[PDB]
């Protein structure tokens, strides 16, 4: 039945309509690899302290580092500087 | 012809007859005396 | 003394091919509602979220996701049909709460078994000016 | 939820209730007025604050009151 | 079953009695006002037929009659025109010296100092010049003399008093049954055959017998007054003869089949004359003698009293498939039943219709010295976009109107609607989203030029020069069209439309008519800006139709009626909820949407087609071919289009075009007005009254009629109106100013 | 015949069963789908997803970027799909952190569409969300190095 | 002269105006033979900018170094032609409108229905009130002073 006082999940419609619930296709080795590797990367307060600290010093160290020949506002003015309308 | 009368009683109808009277009478005192800024007959 | 019908499951629903004007997450996790009603025959009805749906010949049970399209779809069966109608409230837990005739007897009909809420016995320009109950909880519409 | 109040000029018509949508208020017995009966809003819980009632009312002023308050899922009139 | 002439006699009287009882139609407001508000009601209701009455048949006697009295006013019009062409023109030194002269039609009266703007127009004439087209059309229609408009202009007036008399007779005397309105079957037959059939053949006669001789002797260069008159050509067939030889044969060719001999004046030929820049006249006869024969053959299709033939209902209910069910079925109920439903479908393929001609009229100019006239084809243009967004947003309303009104599951049902209205939902959520990719896609693409370019980044910016975003389909189409002569259409002389086919420039009187139209990244982003707007059109007024019943928000909403405010300041809020909410909405994007298309139009044509050309043939645009480099950026459209093409308008004090800038002020000032109303509400309004009220009182001068604000839609409706009369009047007198000056 | 069906026979559900929707072949690709595996360690399927997006992300910060037509580093330019890897697995952290509490079990469906009852997903959960967001980072990152790794024989470098 | 204007029958620059102003309409004669109504036209709107011009000058406008007539409102009794003068006249005009709406809807108030004269006129009682404007100052007057144009604890 479509409406049951008992099963409100099914009553409601709340089902996992594309979920595969098949066990893992990925092999193992491959598995453990990345387990093993990104591990450290799972602790979720711990990830998002090494992405804004990380991902933070590495901006300032591309900025900082940066070369005119890439960004025109290190390059700096290569013309001579011109004059005002009345002033400098 | 009562009912045509008060038709023409009508707001609208009474509007368009009073305005158009009033924009002739508007429109030839600037014929006969036009231009003027100024009441100049003292 | 009133005693509400208790909502029957297996109850039949009406006809009708689906919509997406029907229930969403909140009916899972949240409440969701219920119109029961008695039908003398099989009619067409418009729904109060997708187009036309067929009443059933007897008793329908219809699902819907405010009390609001409940009261609507009741107020019509009342009117262009001539159909009695109940509706409650359903908790994710199984849990149901009747809600409408609350008393067997509609609402706009006096009933002696109801008691006064939110009645004040005076004017209403004889509320207080706000200055009098600042910095009290209470608000001058709530004496 | 919205606060709703009704007032002892309530003569007792039943348009407040006939007019709201979600079934907030009922007609109970007074001795008041003629009619013999005043509204009531025991449901405030859904009431959505459409002011159906206010625009029905007769009196002068109003005898049904809705004072918007404190949104929830029900006044807000959500399906979601 | 038996399709015949149906009517009740005098089932109205003819009284003033009720011309004395306002509001009569109303049981409510024939009561009279007992507040202001009423006054606007008698007039917000006046049309709105089937909210006086539930009776079909007198519903239906009411909208045929109101017809004739449209076309009555129609014909007053007409005759205006062609009188003010007769009587107040320089229609004949024009038809003498067309590529000089301007067509003047209006005259003013010397009163308060308005006698400027009686400019000098040519041909020893002072007056307005006039952007209609009515001497290109009287041109190509053989016309020469004043004395032929004005029988024209009594002709026309007649067939106003014709109409207005059988309004009155088929509302009074001899109306309709409600039968015989419903004879689709019968309607479509007469309409394609009888008068759009008929009308393109007689059409055709006149152009054979007048306009094509005619114009032969204007265009070589004879006198208008030494032309033959057009039934010296009937009577004696030597002129013709001369003329066109074919006349000689007796119309024997006709009946022998021996058609191709009458390639004489029945050509294929496309493309554009180059003495009068517009479409050849062979060409045009022979195009309404070919859908002449169509429409004819069109107007059998249906079964009336013969058996033979096609009921639509039959065709519907025929039509259905495992997607849409048992789709059509109840349609030919639905349409024989409601008049909104009809009037929806008529305004989309009506409007629809007329922005299409807009286009064709530009790109074939059909009549003579109509190309190189840029005031009248950039007024024809802009003019039917206009007239042709309003009729669609109509269509939105009126299939809102149907929903709310008319539509009724449990006795007119149909199962394509019942589905739509099944997945509403699904359907608004996908448009919104193609929405708002088209936003960031079009405009966002704007916003991008606009920094590079600020930042000192051409090079960064979607340019021809830059990021190149190339039209290639539209491209290779006008490719496709100007190979298609001789190739793909062997019987076409040349290309279907100068905007295709390379070469062939024409140019009248040093103007150019048309040359190739180029494509580039500038013509990309702007069509998918008109993508962008059409859509988000689209999206406001569907919205409004699918959920004018109901919604989640509003179960009941059906029951509020198609024009109501809201249901209150509840479930967050409900303002412009209602169906005719959603019909205000979608005029702004109308709106918008037609604006920045004739934008695009001038734009475009001054910047890449429109100009002088040298006798060695060089030709200069009215501005420097600058549409390419400086429309790819929103401050181009501020500064190379509105800045600059503004001049004229705001310079035209002191000459006769000093009106266009007193309109311009003047609908910018209505336009602001608009603002007032659509910005605030009539509570604030209402209270103020009341003060004023006092004031009033205190003088014993307050009023019975007591002062009430406008209602909530009212204040809506009122906003819009002046919005849109604000904006599109300062368009107006824009353009017109600056293509009369420099045009 | 009818194509169109309400959703696994319920028809007061909102929403419609479509070719579109419920397709033997819409179904098979959508449950093969990483995301759609309720049974695997989310750490795999965050991995998975990394690789395919990051991969997916350099061509077009390198293709449209600012550093474009300068060869020598425009090929470099994918630091910015690196950083967006980044930006994004922050924004995964804190979806996280935000949706679900230490101890608190899955929000996933435990039924499926035919009504038995199911072990709902646990990519749902604080720690599975967790891991999948390590995954995704790791996934990510390295997909924009073996995209940047591969700079030659192709038609749009 | 006052706000250091000087007269338009003693500026160049008013003359300067006029000068500048007829050959304008001149330039536009030249381009019609003399016979013709075009020609004629011009002709009268040389004429009454001749007529113009002479009548601010005679009527002692003052100028600015624009050549303009400048208005001086201060009261100045040189010129209560500029506005005290035909201020007057305004207000007796609409004195006299306002004076006989008072007197219609005053007329009409205790009427059956007295909103179905206020959207369908009584032209009849209209004509009779009409001139009562004539009068509206002592009318007006005398109410005030018999405490009829003000309505009691309002
Ligand atoms: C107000 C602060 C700010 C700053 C400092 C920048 C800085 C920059 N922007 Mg941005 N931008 C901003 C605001 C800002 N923007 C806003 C508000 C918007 C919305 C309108 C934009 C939208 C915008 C766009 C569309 C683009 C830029 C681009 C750029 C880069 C152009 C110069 C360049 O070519 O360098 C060098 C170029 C590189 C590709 C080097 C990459 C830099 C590495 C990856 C830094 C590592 C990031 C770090 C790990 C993670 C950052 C998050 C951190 C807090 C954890 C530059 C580094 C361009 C760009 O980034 O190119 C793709 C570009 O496309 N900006
Ligand atoms: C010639 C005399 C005549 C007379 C005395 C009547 C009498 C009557 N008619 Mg009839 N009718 C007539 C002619 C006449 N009609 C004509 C010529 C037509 C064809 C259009 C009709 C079609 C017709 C219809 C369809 C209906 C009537 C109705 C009525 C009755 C309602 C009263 C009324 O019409 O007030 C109306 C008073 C008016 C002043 C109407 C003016 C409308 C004009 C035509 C619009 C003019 C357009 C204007 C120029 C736009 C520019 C505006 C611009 C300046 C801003 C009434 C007894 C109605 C009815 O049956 O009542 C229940 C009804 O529905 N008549
Ligand atoms: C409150 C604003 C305002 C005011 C104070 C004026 C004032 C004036 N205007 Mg202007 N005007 C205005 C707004 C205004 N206007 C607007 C909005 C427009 C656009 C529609 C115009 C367009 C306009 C034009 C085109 C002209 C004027 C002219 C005039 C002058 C005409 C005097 C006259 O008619 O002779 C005297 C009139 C009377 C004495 C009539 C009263 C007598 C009554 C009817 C009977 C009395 C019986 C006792 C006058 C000084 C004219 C002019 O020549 O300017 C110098 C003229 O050419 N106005
Ligand atoms: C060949 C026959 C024929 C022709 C030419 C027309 C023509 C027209 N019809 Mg009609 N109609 C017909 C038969 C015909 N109808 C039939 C068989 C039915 C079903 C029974 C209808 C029912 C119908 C309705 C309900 C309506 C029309 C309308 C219209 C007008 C639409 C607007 C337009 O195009 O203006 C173009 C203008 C012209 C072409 C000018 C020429 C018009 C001449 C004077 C009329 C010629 C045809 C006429 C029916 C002849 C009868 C006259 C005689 C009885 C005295 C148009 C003039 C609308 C209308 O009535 O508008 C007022 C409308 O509401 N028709
Ligand atoms: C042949 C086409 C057509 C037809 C016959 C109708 C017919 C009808 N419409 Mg529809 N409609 C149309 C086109 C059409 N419409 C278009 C093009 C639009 C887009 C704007 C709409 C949008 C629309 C809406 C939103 C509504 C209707 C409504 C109605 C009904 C009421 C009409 C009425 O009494 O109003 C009376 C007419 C007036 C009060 C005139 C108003 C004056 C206008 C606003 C100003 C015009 C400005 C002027 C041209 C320029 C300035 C001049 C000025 C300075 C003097 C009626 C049956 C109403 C309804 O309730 O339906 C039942 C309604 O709400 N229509
Ligand atoms: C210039 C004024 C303006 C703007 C910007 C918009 C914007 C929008 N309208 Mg609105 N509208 C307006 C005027 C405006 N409207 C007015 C006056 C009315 C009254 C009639 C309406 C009534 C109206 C209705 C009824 C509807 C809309 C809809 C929409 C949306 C269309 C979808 C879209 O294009 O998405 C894309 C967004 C844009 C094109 C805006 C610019 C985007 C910029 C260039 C991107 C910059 C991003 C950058 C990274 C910013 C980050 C910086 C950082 C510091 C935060 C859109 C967001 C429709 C809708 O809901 O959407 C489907 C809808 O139905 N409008
Ligand atoms: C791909 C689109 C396309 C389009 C829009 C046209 C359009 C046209 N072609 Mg055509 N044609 C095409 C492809 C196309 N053609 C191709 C690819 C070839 C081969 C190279 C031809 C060869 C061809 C010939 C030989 C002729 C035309 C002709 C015509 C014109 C009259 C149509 C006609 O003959 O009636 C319909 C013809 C039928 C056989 C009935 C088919 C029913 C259709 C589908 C409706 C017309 C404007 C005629 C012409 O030159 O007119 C001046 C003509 O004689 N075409
Ligand atoms: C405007 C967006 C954009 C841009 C600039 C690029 C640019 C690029 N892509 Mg990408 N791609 C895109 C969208 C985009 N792609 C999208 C939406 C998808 C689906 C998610 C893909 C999926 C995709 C894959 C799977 C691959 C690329 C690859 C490439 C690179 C070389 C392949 C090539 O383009 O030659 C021509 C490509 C043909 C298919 C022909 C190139 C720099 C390849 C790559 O990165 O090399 C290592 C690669 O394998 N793309
Ligand atoms: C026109 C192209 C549309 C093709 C629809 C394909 C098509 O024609 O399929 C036709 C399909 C078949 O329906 P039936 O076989 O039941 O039709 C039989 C009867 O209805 C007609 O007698 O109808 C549908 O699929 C329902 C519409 C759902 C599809 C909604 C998608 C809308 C998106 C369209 C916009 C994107 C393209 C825009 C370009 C202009
Ligand atoms: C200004 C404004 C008003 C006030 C505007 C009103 C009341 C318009 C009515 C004014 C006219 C002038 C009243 C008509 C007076 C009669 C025509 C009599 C005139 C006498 C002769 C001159 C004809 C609203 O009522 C309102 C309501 C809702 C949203 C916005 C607004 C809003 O913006
Ligand atoms: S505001 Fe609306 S929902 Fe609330 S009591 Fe009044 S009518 Fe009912
Ligand atoms: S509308 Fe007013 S008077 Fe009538 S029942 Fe409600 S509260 Fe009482
Ligand atoms: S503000 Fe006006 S439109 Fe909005 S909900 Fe309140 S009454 Fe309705």
């Amino acid at each position: 039945v479509y409406f049951d006082l008992e099963d409100l999940g099914n009553t409601t419609g709340q089902w996992d309509l594309y979920g595969s619930d098949a066990p893992s296709p990925y092999n193992s080795l491959q598995s453990k690899f990345f387990e093993t590797f990104a591990a450290p990367f799972t602790k979720r307060g711990l990830l998002l302290k090494f992405l804004i600290l990380g991902g933070g010093s590495t901006l300032a160290y591309f900025s900082a580092t940066a070369s005119g020949d890439i960004l025109p506002i290190k390059k700096g003015p290569q013309l001579p500087p011109q004059l005002g309308p009345r002033l400098g | 012809m009562r009912d045509l009368k008060t038709y023409l009683s009508v707001a609208p109808v009474a509007s368009t007859l009073w305005f158009a009277a009033l924009a002739g009478l508007l429109i030839e005192i600037n014929r006969f005396f036009p231009d003027a800024l100024t009441f100049p007959f003292f | 003394g009133f005693t509400p019908p208790e909502l029957d499951p297996n109850t039949p629903s009406p006809i009708f091919g689906g919509s997406t004007g029907g229930l969403l997450r909140k009916a899972q996790v949240e409440e969701f509602y219920v119109i029961t009603w008695e039908s003398p025959k099989e009619q067409i009805f418009e729904m109060p979220t997708g187009g036309a749906a067929i009443m059933r010949e007897g008793p329908n049970l219809l699902k819907l996701a405010r009390k609001e399209q409940c009261l609507a779809l009741g107020t019509r069966l009342r009117s262009k049909y001539k159909i009695k109608y109940q509706f409650y409230r359903v908790f994710p837990s199984g849990e149901v709460q009747y809600l409408h005739p609350k008393d067997g007897v509609y609402p706009e009909k006096v009933n002696p078994g109801r008691q006064g809420v939110g009645v004040n016995f005076r004017s209403i320009g004889k509320n207080v000016s706000p200055i009098e109950v600042k910095f009290t909880g209470k608000q001058p519409y709530d004496l | 939820s919205h606060s709703v109040k009704i007032y002892d000029t309530c003569i007792g018509c039943t348009q407040c209730v006939r007019a709201c949508p979600t079934d907030v208020l009922e007609m109970i017995p007074w001795g008041g007025c003629k009619a013999k009966q005043i509204a009531s809003a025991p449901r405030t819980e859904d009431c959505v604050g459409c002011k159906r009632c206010e625009s029905a009312c007769p009196t002068d002023f109003l005898s049904v009151r809705v004072y918007l308050w404190h949104e929830t899922t029900r006044s807000m009139g959500l399906a979601y | 079953p038996e399709v015949k002439i149906l009517v009740d006699r005098d089932p109205i009287k003819t009284s003033f009695e009720q011309w004395a009882k306002p509001g009569h139609f109303s049981r409510t407001i024939a009561k009279g006002p007992d507040t202001t508000t009423w006054i606007w009601n008698l007039h917000a209701d006046a049309h709105d037929f089937d909210s006086h009455t539930s009776d079909l048949e007198e519903i239906s006697r009411k909208v045929f009659s109101a017809h004739f009295g449209q076309l009555s006013i129609i014909f007053l019009w007409l005759s205006g025109m062609y009188f003010h062409g007769a009587r107040f023109s320089n229609y004949e030194a024009w038809l003498n010296d067309p590529t000089h002269i301007r067509p003047s039609a209006q005259v003013v009266w010397p009163i308060v100092g308005q006698e400027i703007l009686n400019g000098d127009v040519g041909g020893g004439f002072r007056g307005i010049q006039i952007t209609s087209g009515f001497f290109q059309i009287w041109r190509a229609s053989g016309i020469t003399s004043e004395l032929q408009l004005y029988c024209t202009a009594i002709g026309a007036l007649v067939f106003a008093a014709l109409m207005l008399f059988a309004g009155w007779f088929h509302y009074h005397k001899a109306a309709p049954k409600l039968v015989w309105f419903q004879d689709v079957e019968s309607m479509l037959n007469h309409h394609l055959a009888g008068l759009l059939g008929l009308g393109s053949l007689s059409w055709a006669g006149h152009q054979v017998h007048v306009s094509l001789p005619i114009n032969q002797f204007l265009n070589a260069g004879v006198d208008p007054k030494e032309i033959p008159l057009p039934h010296e050509f009937i009577l004696n067939r030597d002129l013709l003869a001369q003329l066109y030889p074919s006349f000689a044969e007796g119309a024997t060719p006709f009946f022998t089949l021996n058609w191709s001999k009458y390639a004489d004046f029945l050509t294929f030929r496309g493309g554009l004359d180059p003495l009068t820049g517009g479409l050849w006249l062979t060409d045009i006869a022979h195009h309404h003698l070919a859908i002449a024969i169509l429409f004819l053959i069109a107007g059998h299709m249906y079964r009336t009293n013969w058996g033979i033939g096609h009921g639509i209902k039959d065709i519907l209910e025929a039509h259905k498939g495992p997607f849409t069910g048992q789709g059509h079925k109840g349609l030919y109920e639905i349409l024989t039943t409601s008049w909104h439903a009809q009037l929806s479908i008529n305004l989309a393929m009506l409007g629809s219709l007329t922005i299409i001609v807009a286009h064709h009229m530009y790109a074939m100019p059909p009549y003579p010295y109509l190309a190189t006239d840029y005031g009248t084809q950039l007024s024809l243009f802009t003019h039917h976009m206009w007239i042709g967004g309003f009729l669609i947003v109509g269509a939105a309303a009126h299939a809102a109107i149907f929903m709310v009104r008319d539509y009724d599951p449990t006795t007119r049902y149909n199962d394509l609607l019942d589905r739509v209205l099944r997945h509403r939902d699904a359907i608004i959520s996908h448009l919104n989203w193609v929405c708002i990719f088209l936003g960031f896609h079009s405009f966002g693409l704007y916003i991008h030029n606009d920094t590079m370019s600020a930042l000192g980044r051409p090079q960064d910016m979607f340019s021809d020069t830059a990021i190149q975003l190339q039209p290639v389909f539209a491209q290779w189409i006008q490719n496709t069209h100007a190979l298609a002569p001789g190739t793909t259409a062997p019987g076409a002389t040349t290309s279907t439309s100068l905007t295709w086919g390379g070469g062939d420039l024409v140019s009248v009187g040093g103007k150019v008519a048309l040359l190739p139209i180029p494509l580039g990244t500038a013509d990309f982003l702007v069509h998918h800006i008109h993508a962008f707007t059409i859509h988000v059109t689209v999206l406001i007024l569907l919205k409004g139709v699918l959920f004018a019943r109901s919604s989640r928000l509003i179960p009941d909403k059906a029951n509020l009626g198609f024009r109501f405010p809201c249901d209150g300041p509840g479930r967050g809020g409900t303002c412009q909820v209602s169906a005719w909410d959603h019909v205000f909405l979608g005029l702004f994007w109308m709106y918008n949407a037609i604006s920045v298309v004739i934008f695009h139009f001038s734009w475009k044509m001054q910047s890449d087609v429109w100009g002088s050309i040298n006798d060695q043939g060089v030709v200069t645009h009215i501005t420097g071919g600058n549409f390419a480099q400086s429309s790819i950026t929103i401050n181009g459209w501020l500064r190379d289009f509105l800045w600059a093409q503004a001049s004229q308008v705001i310079q035209s004090y002191g000459s006769s075009l000093s009106a266009y800038g007193l309109f311009f002020l003047g609908a910018h000032f209505v336009w602001a007005f608009s603002l007032m109303f659509l910005f605030s509400g009539r509570g604030y309004w209402q209270e103020l009254i009341e003060s004023i009220v006092w004031a009033h009182n205190k003088l014993k001068v307050a009023p019975a009629t007591q002062p009430r604000a406008l209602s909530i839609v009212q204040g809506r409706a009122v906003g819009v109106t002046h919005y849109l009369l604000g904006g599109i009047a300062t368009t107006w007198a824009f353009f017109l100013a600056r293509i009369i000056a420099v045009g | 015949y009818q194509v169109v069906q309400p959703i696994n026979g319920d028809p007061f559900i909102g929403s419609l069963e479509t070719p579109v929707t419920s397709s033997p072949l819409v179904a098979w690709y959508l449950s093969n789908l990483p995301g759609y595996r309720t049974a695997v360690n989310p750490l795999l399927r965050g991995i998975e997803v990394g690789l395919a997006h990051g991969f997916l992300l350099v061509g077009p910060f390198v293709k449209a970027g600012p550093l474009r037509n300068t060869e020598i580093a425009g090929q470099a330019g994918s630091l910015a799909a690196g950083g967006l890897v980044v930006i994004l697995s922050i924004c995964l952290t804190i979806y996280g952190i935000s949706s679900f509490n230490e101890g608190d079990p899955s929000t996933a469906p435990s039924l499926t569409l035919t009504g038995r009852k199911k072990q709902p997903d646990q990519l749902q959960t604080a720690d599975g969300w967790a891991k999948f967001t390590g995954g995704f980072f790791f996934g990510g990152i390295s997909g924009v190095i073996w995209a940047f790794f591969l700079l030659y024989v192709l038609d749009l470098p | 002269d006052i706000a250091g204007l000087t007269p338009c029958k003693d500026s160049k620059q008013f003359a300067k105006r006029e000068k500048q102003s007829i050959k304008k309409l001149e330039s536009s004669l030249k381009l019609y033979a003399p016979d013709s109504a075009p020609a004629l036209a011009i002709n009268a709107t040389i004429e009454k900018t001749k007529r113009r011009f002479d009548n601010y000058g005679k009527q002692g406008l003052l100028c600015g170094a624009d050549g303009l007539p400048h208005l001086i409102v201060s009261g100045d009794q040189r010129h209560w032609g500029e506005f005290i003068t035909p201020g007057i006249l305004f207000l007796y005009i609409a004195g006299w409108i306002g004076w006989v709406g008072r007197s219609y809807l005053i007329a009409i108030r205790d009427d059956k229905k007295p909103t179905q004269k206020e959207i369908i006129i009584d032209v009849p009682l209209a004509t009779r009130l009409v001139f009562r404007g004539f009068s509206w100052p002592i009318a007006a007057y005398r109410e005030l002073l018999n405490g009829e144009l003000v309505a009691k604890d309002v």
